[PDB]
């Protein structure tokens, strides 16, 4: 299947903007996860702050990425073979919990195991791309 | 020294107007204390002329707290509970792009950002929200101080030079000159 | 240089037109029984390895004396009244001591 | 021989504690060696932070393993046919240089196939168990 | 042996960063050697902007390919015979003089003479890949 995880993640210049429109900086986190029924279960503040070790359990390794307002980071992972669930989760000002626009969930079959899929960031969003 | 001399007379760092000359005027007492402070900053700042400091500086362990947070203009100091070490800073750091930020991973939480700004000085705006007190350090010891939206707070130690460095550039935040210097 | 299990690695490199007073600081070992104006210089590069040269100058001092200016303000007022009896004639001779010997 | 590395790092509450006693965490290496008489050559210091090359090109790879006060993390590693010796070392608040208690050696013959190998941390000392 | 020299240059979009983590293009250039002991050798700096004559008469040919943020650019070269050394070299933003990372030779042997050899640019490194 997949052995290396692969990630390339852009950022245009208006990300996670206060009430005065600043380009704030974001921390995006990595999670390897066996099952992904609790990453759809867990809200905002129970991830991230949170001490749901049913999740973190289930969450086999955890890795966090740390980009700038306008500009990229790459992500060179070994990747698990447990890892059936790639958890991209994100830590805007404003996460929209409801709408579910903070978090997006690869399985194993849409990963690439020599190019990194593309993840983008705008506004208070999280954006695959073909 | 081109128009209150012969009343207004340097000594060392302040300048005590100090002689018979000075009967008939009466100081405006908003006015020595004003120019005493701003003749006090430039023993910290700004001796070399321009603008610049140095300054050591060293973390300290907490329950829950592993982790590093300093990253200010692009000279990063990580430490993940192992010994302790004491790095060299320089505060206006040759970038493009000046900054400070936090960051924090807790038993319960991963990164965690606290701080984001985009000024030119960075690093003094966080020291107004940190708490600073003394400690035994080597001359002047500083423990400084951070408070996390989980508490857990953290620990800092702080070596400077002969003055005590950059903390002193918050004694700025309610400065007005005064307007008159006689009555 | 060009140590003998690595290539080349710059010791440092310092621009500007006065470069050359800027690099030269840093190993003031310097005193020589050889030569007329017998100047060496030590210049102690990482892990251990030394590179020796030895400065041999023409008029009076040559470029050694540019060093004389770090620390240098012009002074305050001539003709003061204070300092009426002081003799301080041995820091011409002190300085270069310490220098010419470290 | 052995085909895959199978370790197993148990640990109690009081590890790494500071000078106000408060319960630590703590970062382990785990280094694969064709020699292991650098691995008994250098200090604390040079071994975390050094560029002994010597000793690194020694390493064969190395995987940090990041434990909590009071858990555990296993490991599963695809073991080296030259990884003679498996390098652990820890990175303790106050690590004993002197008694030599941060690290430990483990040999090609004391691993077991299918088995982890259990590696206790309590206090600052790394402790064995058959 | 290999009469056409054929190279695939891979890039993510993380490739050059600089203090701001802005994704930057890159010049990567192309030398065909007689000596890599003198491609050892040099720094970052006499390689790109100095005047080691030695080094540059043992370079028969150089070509300069220029890639995008997260692109490619396919490279047929006329492999010289004498060229027994394929030298790439690429100028970061911040390259690691002392790890090395920033250089690779490719000899005569681990060229292909119908297929392309990959090489992945990511970071402030060059990578190859089987």
């Amino acid at each position: 299947q997949i052995k290396t995880l692969h990630l390339d993640i852009r950022a245009r210049e208006a990300i996670n903007t206060s009430a005065a429109g600043i380009p704030l900086s974001v921390v995006v986190r990595i999670y390897q996860l066996k099952d992904n029924r609790s990453f759809d279960s867990a809200d905002y503040q129970a991830l991230f702050t949170g001490d749901n070790e049913i999740l973190a359990g289930d969450i086999i390794a955890q890795k966090d990425v740390w980009l700038q307002p306008g500009g990229s980071v790459a992500v060179d992972m070994p990747l698990d073979d447990a890892a059936k669930f790639t958890g991209v989760a994100a830590m805007f000002l404003e996460p929209d919990q409801k709408k579910n626009t903070w978090r997006v969930v690869l399985g194993r079959d849409e990963l690439e195991p020599d190019t990194p899929r593309l993840i983008e960031v705008s506004g208070n969003t999280l954006t695959l791309l073909p | 020294q081109n128009n209150l001399s012969g009343v207004l007379h340097r000594e060392g760092s302040r300048w005590v107007p100090d002689t018979i000359n000075t009967r008939g005027l009466t100081f405006n007492p908003a006015f020595l204390k004003a120019i005493n402070t701003l003749s006090e900053i430039a023993d910290v700042a700004f001796t070399t002329g321009n603008a610049g400091l140095h300054f050591e500086l060293r973390p300290g362990t907490a329950a829950g707290v592993m982790q590093t947070t300093l990253i200010t203009d692009n000279q990063k100091l990580i430490y993940v509970n192992q010994m302790p070490v004491w790095k060299r800073f320089t505060w206006p750091a040759d970038t493009e792009a000046p900054g400070a930020s936090l960051s924090w991973v807790s038993t319960q939480a991963g990164t965690r950002q606290y701080a984001d700004l985009p000024g030119s000085w960075g690093l003094i705006r966080l020291l107004e929200m940190a708490r600073r007190k003394a400690a035994p350090g080597v001359a002047s010891g500083w423990s400084l101080s951070w408070q996390a939206q989980d508490g857990r707070m953290l620990n800092y130690t702080l070596r400077t030079e002969a003055g005590e460095g950059p903390l002193v550039l918050l004694k700025l935040r309610n400065f007005v000159l005064p307007e008159t210097v006689f009555e | 240089w060009v140590s003998t299990q690595a290539g080349t690695r710059q010791y440092a490199d310092l621009p500007g037109s006065w470069g050359l007073i800027r690099l030269l600081e840093m190993a003031r070992r310097k005193a020589a029984p050889g030569v007329a104006s017998g100047w060496s210089l030590s210049w102690q590069a990482q892990d251990g390895r030394m590179l020796n040269y030895t400065l041999r100058t023409e008029a009076g001092e040559g470029p050694l004396v540019l060093l004389k200016l770090r620390n240098f303000v012009l002074p305050e007022t001539v003709f003061e009244l204070s300092g009426t009896s002081a003799f301080t004639g041995n820091d011409e001779d002190a300085g270069d001591t310490v220098e010419e010997t470290d």
